[PDB]
């Protein structure tokens, strides 16, 4: 399936994953189409912060479902 | 604005009916210098920013809550388990103490909790959010204007009150920069480099806080309140006291930063008075 | 040129 | 407040009183005429806007659109059509409100206000919710109910009075709580629209003015939503406008049902509603 | 019904 | 040029459009590719609803932008 991950920018990257994905996989397809190390990701749905060992189906993240991206900053 | 069939004591009383309107903790008005009734009655106060068009509010998409106890908040004890404390990327302490007060060691952004956190309204980490706890006295001052002093005792870190007012853009704030008068009421938000781009007006609205008074020497200081921590555009540009400050005693706060490496006269009296606050 | 700032985050503003 | 003191009767109203008094807007006063109840619970805070809690997705600004009547002069209501607010309104488009403010007899039960995108002042003539009370309300405590509002001034019929706030809550948490079904609930189902009933505010602890008000079989105001974000509609204002012209130091009353439908006949639940109305339907849901 | 305060509905008005 | 519209509900639609496309023609692609009439739709970019008969590039929507689709209130 395919999921949209969206940047502050307005930047929209399209990810192709499965809801057995999990939340570092998703990461490391993100720093594979951006660029972005999956250190400095923070992924969110539906206003919570998504977690490495859980998958995309645990969060009820299913098909064309929408993503937001914060780069992490540390000295502002 | 007309207010000229509007006497002394009539005008005096309308700029208190709107004060008494003020949310929180009474704001009050003395003159000990001059006649003048009180400070411009178009004035217009306000519990929070009024964007305007051509600001892109915070999107609450980029926006993540915590899970701490819904009891008793985040608890300042286990700062780890806090999920939105996890940016600050330090030691990572919480920016308040158990009083409330901001920590004497703590930086210059602060990280509150938002509406997707599960603590509640009395959690440590949402100071800011419940707003004004000390009774101001609005008070004409010798050489400066209109000024804001403190009624009950503050210790350092309380906080005081929000620099509220009309949010504009670059462009809009470019076109209101007439100080006609050494008036400004132009505050940049420009704590973060990379996003900037807007400014507070206090003109015709805002806070008590837009009476505060430049000094070299303040007593008081000036915090970029976080709620979205994605969002760096607009934030709460809350007070907090450095200083101790005993009752009476006028809450001022620097124009600028200390910027270090890097009217027009300034009648503050400081032993480190620059002549200009240039701000 | 002249406005209120908040002088920046990169002092700590201790 | 660590209240490890016993508060006496005058020392629990003063310290209400004084929470009236910091309430934002024109002043709260209280009134007890009928019994030695010092006053509402001193467990309650005041909030001049909503209180959003975890699982409610606030309203998304993206979805947001403002309107250009500024070339207009600011928001023409002679010239509703020209307003972009009102695109999703009937086709006879009209402002909710009148020249002096009041919402017309023929409004529907949406309000589109302006927004923060718009070209407009806060003195748009649009923006009556967002200016907030006028009125000045009094507390006082009716005879077989708990505590009413009342106004103190005349507020003819389209005025508005208040919005009802608190916190914004999930169904769920809505779940966890209504065991204030053991009598009174502070719930207001944010149920305008079937396709957006989602949320539900909770002013039990923390609210308006508004959450004093008791419900009638012939109420003197009602509820409007007042929208900003037309996109949205899960998070709406919950206004109060009066329905009719209420005297002074007459009870503020809404229906806690709404407003009745009309086709079905038939399509207690809390307590005997003492609202002592002669239409009483004598069972109040809520 | 529910025993929580409601709008109305959208098609039903102020009456 | 590729385009995306955002809906209430979550779901994120792509869209292949031209510069030239007229609002009107968005709002009937969107129909054939979801079931939504043009009539029943709200086209939002950059906080500024798009109206029918204007073009794309009229709102300088360049490629991989956000519009946001809202679907109007019938009931009353
Ligand atoms: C944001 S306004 C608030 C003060 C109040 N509105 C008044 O009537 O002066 C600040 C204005 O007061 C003056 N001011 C503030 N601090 C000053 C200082 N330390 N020395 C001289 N003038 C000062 C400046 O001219 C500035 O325009
Ligand atoms: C929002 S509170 C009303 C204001 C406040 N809580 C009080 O002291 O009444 C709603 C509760 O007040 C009571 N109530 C409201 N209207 C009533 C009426 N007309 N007759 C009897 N009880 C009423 C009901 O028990 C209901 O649960
Ligand atoms: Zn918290
Ligand atoms: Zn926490
Ligand atoms: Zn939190
Ligand atoms: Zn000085
Ligand atoms: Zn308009
Ligand atoms: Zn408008
Ligand atoms: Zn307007
Ligand atoms: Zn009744």
């Amino acid at each position: 399936m395919q999921i949209f991950v969206k940047t502050l920018t307005g930047k929209t990257i399209t990810l192709e994953v499965e809801p057995s994905d999990t939340i570092e996989n998703v990461k490391a397809k993100i720093q594979d189409k951006e660029g972005i190390p999956p250190d400095q990701q923070r992924l969110i749905f539906a206003g919570k912060q998504l977690e490495d060992g859980r998958t995309l189906s645990d969060y009820n993240i299913q098909k064309e479902s929408t993503l937001h991206l914060v780069l992490r900053l540390r000295g502002c | 604005d007309s207010y000229t069939h509007l006497s002394f004591y009539e005008k005096r009383e309308l700029f208190r009916k709107k004060l008494r309107e003020i949310e929180g903790p009474e704001v009050t008005l003395v003159n000990e210098v001059d006649d003048e009734p009180c400070p411009s009655l178009d004035f217009q106060f306000i519990s929070q920013y009024r964007l305007t068009q051509g600001v892109i509010p915070p999107d609450p998409n980029f926006q993540s809550g915590c899970n701490c106890s819904s009891l008793g908040g985040c608890d300042l004890n286990n700062p780890s388990r806090c999920e939105c404390l996890d940016d600050l990327d330090e030691p990572t302490h919480f920016a308040y103490d158990a009083q409330g007060r901001v920590r004497a060691d703590t930086g210059a952004v602060i990280y509150e909790c938002n509406s997707f956190c599960s603590c509640s309204m009395e959690c440590p980490n949402r100071v800011v959010q419940r707003g004004r706890t000390l009774p101001l006295e609005i008070f004409k001052t010798k050489e400066k204007g209109w000024g804001v002093r403190s009624l009950r005792f503050a210790p350092a870190g309380t906080f005081i009150t929000c620099y509220l007012g009309e949010v504009i853009t670059s462009a809009e704030a470019a076109k209101r920069d007439k100080n006609d008068d050494g008036i400004t009421y132009l505050f940049d938000l420009d704590m973060f480099d990379d996003a900037s781009e807007y400014t507070v007006d206090a003109q015709n609205y805002g806070d008590v806080s837009r009476f505060f008074n430049h000094s070299c020497s303040p007593n008081i200081a000036i915090y970029s309140a976080v709620r979205n921590h994605g969002f760096r555009t607009i934030y709460d540009l809350a007070f907090f006291a450095i200083k101790d400050i005993q009752p009476l005693e006028e809450l001022t706060f620097d124009y600028a930063g200390a910027k270090d490496f890097s009217r027009r006269q300034c009648k503050c009296g400081s032993a480190n008075c620059r002549g200009w606050l240039f701000g | 040129t002249a406005r209120l700032s908040t002088g920046g985050c990169a002092p700590r503003k201790q």
